[PDB]
């Protein structure tokens, strides 16, 4: 079992894990899993943490021919309307050998005390495609039962996890609302139409 | 740009169109049936007369064809929501208004068809009350072509 | 589980979700329904039914 | 009864699971779910809108259809043994009648302040976009279920006056007022659903 | 500021203080009005002393109007939570107690003129207990004022 | 510190004290008012003594209403969560409490003036029975405004 | 520390404590009082005596008041969730027992009553009976005893 | 990019095709059928002719066929959403359509074969409005292809 | 450690035990409360020999008593989740066993005391018929106290 | 590869396409069976004849076997959605047209006998109008058919 | 390992198993007793053969504890799903076939006994009907036994 | 490798081929009961023919027996979820298709006896009707034998 690179500073303060962690430039896809999780000597030069702040960097050597570094990183907003902290992962940026690249990420969030966890992450379409780029870009990436916590960690082990897939979905939800709302009027239709009767008699 | 699913609500415009207005036609033509057969054994001469209140029940399903029609060939792969849900505005307010059109032609038929039998002077109010059910029907027809064509 | 890796529940989850509840409450409700109608017909044996 | 245990039976089982579901998320420390503020951002504005305007017209007519059918009926009975039915009753469908006109007044208007608008994130929707929505909904539900019941108390009242009428002559023109009463109801279902509509805007 | 969805319940506030009041004075004036119209050819003079449960019923509608009116002018896509929620429940308070008002408004008007009509001294009683139909609809406005304007 | 959303149980609780005691004292004032009226034909002495289940039927309206002002006056746009649920469960346990109220007042009322119509020595029971019925407002009202005011 | 949903679940247990017991003395006193009622007609002699399933009914209100207040009493923002948990179970315990045995005791005084006009010996009987029939209220007390201060 | 899932709303169009229209031509003969026999102990030369309804229910499960099967002829692996939930709106609109037609060609059969036994000049009535029920199954079947053919 | 909910199914245990059999009884005691009651006009003799349904329905509350007491003497914050559904299971067990136990005794004791009346040898079998309804609460118990002390 | 619950969806219709043609052919046999038994009080011959009805619905059975068998066949661990939707329709189609099917054989088969016992000309037209609902499970047949190896 | 919630399963079986035995016991004893309580008024010899129907269903109670008790001391904390699972199916299993012989019990008890009294010759035959219908009980026996065990 | 929540698929498999053929047998059985002991009034030595419907019945529990049997040796810990829900396919297919054959057997064996014993000549006439149900179980084991085997 893969362990998750932990950041720590005085104790445990970021985790982060994957079943498989990729990437690509210019659809050269090149798997980074074994050069990251375990790995005592992974590079996490600039990695940074605040009470409401998180910046895991994982960077690389030999990578499209190049130094290269991942910043993930998180705020911890007060949610005023709960009163608690949920947490976002709002960015990744990609930084090369002289330039930077960036994606939005869309559902990462949950309350701080617990983890998130997705099956993907990624740009690719079939795979959630929840790093959305607002322009074209080289890079994709793919996270693979991406699982990320940067606030209210305890040891090197993760919190209870709050899922991106639940019960609904937003086609689902309204799919949804309009066919349990279609369907009691097609049951009014029905009521009406199966109330039919003939009678039993005719006149002479 | 727009979602994956987007086009379902638009096809279940269409498809509400046809069927609520077949549900509504339907009611209208099996209760004028069942008064024009149990009227038909003691008046048969007024049979030719008293279809009407059918022929009206068919026009109201015919308002959901003409919607149902003008949304499907109004659909595409790459719809935007906002067109998708006018078309399933359209649906509805053809569909569920046909549905209660075609529920008072069918009774507003079944009485009047049994009254005309007994009293010739009610035949023009009969078509006075279903020409104001029928209008109930232009009043889902309208909206859906507004809100089709919008 | 060594570190709390959580239970892996896949994407599109609320898809097969939603497919297995409401072809289940639709089939439950075919039966469910289908059943009553066939348990409580009126057999009808007129003839006899009042002896 | 059939259809009726039914209905109950779906209802029933529905808030069975509701309370069970409800419960289920407070204890197990799950109000990270069930998160209508996610419901009322995700689900567009458009969908809210036009089920409102949907409604507008088609439960207005619905409840002009009970408004005629039941005074129809009535019309059409009463006229075997009293011709003179035919004519003056008629005025309680036009009353069903207008109960429908309020419903397309109403939803022609707000079909004709819908717009498009060229964003899909809620921050970038906004307060004006989404109150919009739900007021469009809000509005075009409620002169739809105002509209819904005014008919068919005008319809009810009106086979009151036509069965009325078809034993003494004289009781229509007194009896027309309770449909005046049975009227205003999806009159006030129009200048609420107006007030509803009336400071929105999308784009 | 307030959230993005906040005007959603106020909202239905507005609806809801409207549609319930819109059941209950519908309710009340059909029932009322059965009442009154076949009472009315055993007795065409008390037509006149039996319109009042249907004036009632239309009093609470005006309740209902009037908090609708109330909510939906005190709204805005700005509005904080918590008044978009107070306005909910005025509109719930006064449009369910407006239902109940309604309810009873019809049940008792229509029992109170058939009454009346074979007895006509049932009448003074009948007003009373109309008041105590309608004075929930007015308990129903009370509160519901007492939540929207805070 | 405290939920926006917090206020919204509390809200419920104003408008559940006022929407189901209505309901309670509308159900209490039609069933024991359709009594009144079919027994004055036969006994027209017997109204005014008759009125006082439709009165008791009021009463639990007015539980209905103490409690929701007495919510209504308490809320505020920080609540803390638990004074919103203790402003829930005192509108519910008024508002439940005074439905089951008005369904004992509207059957015992209903059953109770047929009753003494052809029995006057009922008269007294009917009133006992009736405070019996009626209390189970006050019970309902003591516990909420305990719940109210903790 | 402590969850802040807690005092919901506690809420809820005074709430059900008076609510389904209200609905329990309800049931109890309307069945019965309908019983009285019909049996006065022939028997102005045992009304008062007839009273016994009424008053009896309204202890179940009461087993109700005492655990919502004993509840509602001990209700705090720090409640520990597990004490919250055994007022649930409480309220119900005695709510929905107080419920069934106000079914018990207006199924059987209605019968009671009637049975002893038709015999008066059935009045020892008729108290026997509903002892049977209230001591669901007073085992639903006990058990809600316990829960609340476990 | 095509997702998964896909094929299934297209195969519940294939699939609401045949059921719904089955269930529709299964009603029509039923009843239809039901009129036949109860019918033709009295005039047993009117069997052939009144078995109309029963061929005109037929037609409409016939439609459901149609339509089925050209969605069966054209669903694909990875198949657009776009391709696929018109394939349902079609199995839909014919397959409710077809219902509605199969309820209208129920009763009127029904009611036109009981009926034409008594009185001989109803059956070209009855013909007539067979077809304005038969049709419904006909715009069921036209919407179900122009979707289909999207 | 033992999550904090753990005791939530505890006291459903506790509750399900209490109110099912008190549902159990008292409908038990309704029943057979009606049969004597109807019974006692024709038989006044046989009212004391009459009362041993309802006894037997009574002790089917006892039965939801013990275990509810058991449950609850067995209740802690800490409790391992295992235990509470221990105790759920436990109180379902008895809770509905006795609800099944109570409608026997409620269907056999109204049968059962009517038929006596009419013939006095019934009674010899009838209370061998109670007895083989009345062990479904002890099987119900025995099963929840195992399943209690796992 | 391919997902793991893929073969759910499959195997719901090898269930469907029996379990819904088992209750299509027992509603048949059943309403056929009883017809022909009430029938053969009357008419001694007539039942080897009166029997076909009964087959015909024993057909609809085999209907359903044959798609559920071939489903059955059809299904591995590494089957894909897209024939497992395929699977689901089929069975569906076939399951619920052989339910039509049936629903129809046991209305026409009853009234069919019971006309030809009193008339046996009926037979020729009780064997045409039962063809006509035979039928519609051969077009659940001939969709599931095609869908299933699609 | 088991996850916390692994005994759930396991004690709902055993819940299960208890719970729908008794009652299907139930359902069979008050039917039964109801078809004693009325024969022995017509046929007083009869009564102490009739009790058979009670007695077969008390012992479809046993087979409830039976498996009940044998799930109680198979299940424990640490218990994998697998057999959690299984528990609950031989619980369901026992349970609901139980259920399901009750209720043949009950009507052929009914029946059986009602048809005795009016002809003693039946009970050879209403003795081998009952086994064919208790016998049920056994199948879900052999079912839950082998589930439980293996 | 395998999911756990996994085996329950195929448990409820096993349940639910005994649990709904019992409920066919249970129903094939009540009814059946009903018609011999009606019918045995007026012909007791048809009873030892007229139990066939029930043996029916009977062998409808044994097919549910067959495979429940077969699915609970079938079941292992970690069981792939494939097979997982093709015994759950198979537990569903025979168990409602045994409760449809059940079904069946209990509508025809209550007309069959009835009718047999006014026409002594229908025995070989049921019994031919009465394969044509019993073989609707003898369909849902072939298909479920196919599916737990796959």
């Amino acid at each position: 079992i893969h362990p998750p690179v932990s950041y720590n500073d005085t104790a445990p303060r970021i985790l982060f894990w994957a079943q498989n962690f990729s990437v690509a430039y210019k659809d050269e896809w090149k798997d980074l899993t074994s050069l990251t999780f375990g790995v005592e000597n992974l590079n996490l030069t600039g990695s940074f943490w605040n009470d409401s702040f998180a910046m895991l960097s994982l960077t690389y050597e030999p990578l499209f021919g190049a130094t290269v570094t991942f910043k993930f990183i998180l705020a911890s907003r007060f949610y005023p309307v709960s009163a608690r902290y949920w947490f976002t992962m709002e960015r990744l940026e990609i930084h090369s050998n002289g330039s930077v690249a960036h994606f939005n990420v869309s559902q990462v969030t949950g309350p701080s005390i617990y983890s998130f966890h997705c099956e993907y992450v990624s740009s690719l379409s079939k795979k959630g495609s929840l790093l959305v780029t607002n322009v074209p870009s080289l890079w994709q990436m793919t996270l693979h039962n991406f699982q990320i916590q940067a606030f209210n960690v305890t040891g090197e082990q993760f919190s209870y996890a709050s899922d991106c897939a639940g019960f609904f979905s937003p086609g689902i939800w309204m799919g949804l609302l309009t066919t349990l709302f279609m369907l009691f009027i097609f049951t009014y239709g029905l009521h009406m139409i199966l109330s039919l009767k003939t009678m039993d008699r005719f006149d002479d | 740009n727009n979602p994956e699913y987007s086009s379902f609500f638009g096809v279940m415009g269409a498809s509400s169109a046809m069927v609520f207005s077949a549900m509504g036609a339907a009611y209208g033509t099996a209760k004028s049936g069942t008064g024009i057969a149990a009227m038909s054994v003691m008046r048969p001469e007024l049979i030719m007369k008293s279809i009407i209140p059918v022929v009206m029940a068919g026009i109201i399903a015919i308002y959901g064809l003409v919607v149902a029609v003008l949304i499907a060939n109004s659909l595409t792969d790459g719809i935007t929501l906002y067109r998708s849900f006018l078309q399933l505005g359209a649906g509805l307010s053809v569909g569920l208004s046909g549905l209660a059109a075609g529920f008072a032609i069918g009774i507003v038929g079944d009485a009047g068809v049994r009254g005309t039998a007994q009293q010739p002077r009610l035949f023009v109010g009969m078509i006075l009350i279903l020409i104001f059910a029928e209008v109930l029907g232009l009043y889902g027809l309208i909206v859906a072509l507004i809100l089709s064509t919008k | 589980s060594p570190y709390n890796l959580a239970y892996k529940y896949n994407l599109e989850y609320s898809v097969v979700f939603n497919l297995v509840l409401w072809i289940m409450t639709g089939l439950a409700l075919a039966v469910i329904i289908t059943s009553y109608n066939i348990w409580n017909m009126d057999p009808g044996y007129d003839s006899i039914i009042y002896r | 009864t059939g259809l009726e245990l039914l209905y109950l039976g779906i209802f029933v089982a529905f808030w069975a699971c509701m309370i069970v579901v409800g419960i289920c998320y407070t204890i197990f420390d799950l109000g990270f779910r069930f998160d209508v503020a996610w419901f009322l951002t995700e689900t567009s504005p458009f969908m809210w809108s036009n089920l409102g305007i949907g409604l507008a017209i088609s439960l207005s007519v619905v409840g002009a259809a009970w408004g005629i059918y039941i005074t129809g009926s009535s019309i059409i009975g009463g006229g075997v043994k009293a011709p003179r039915i035919k004519t003056k009753n008629l005025v309680s469908i036009i009353f069903c009648e207008a109960v429908a006109i309020y419903g397309i007044i109403m939803a022609i208007v707000i079909s004709n302040m819908a717009e498009p608008f060229s964003a899909t994130d809620p921050k970038a929707i906004g307060h004006r976009n989404y109150h919009a929505g739900y007021s469009m909904f809000g509005a075009g539900l409620t002169v739809g279920l105002s509209n819904l019941f005014c008919g068919v108390c005008v319809g009810i009242v009106g086979s009151g006056a036509a069965l009325a009428d078809a034993q003494n002559p004289s009781l229509f023109v007194k009896i027309l007022i309770v449909e005046i009463f049975g009227s205003a109801i999806g009159l006030f279902g129009v200048i609420v659903a107006i007030l509803q509509t009336s400071r929105v805007k999308m784009g």
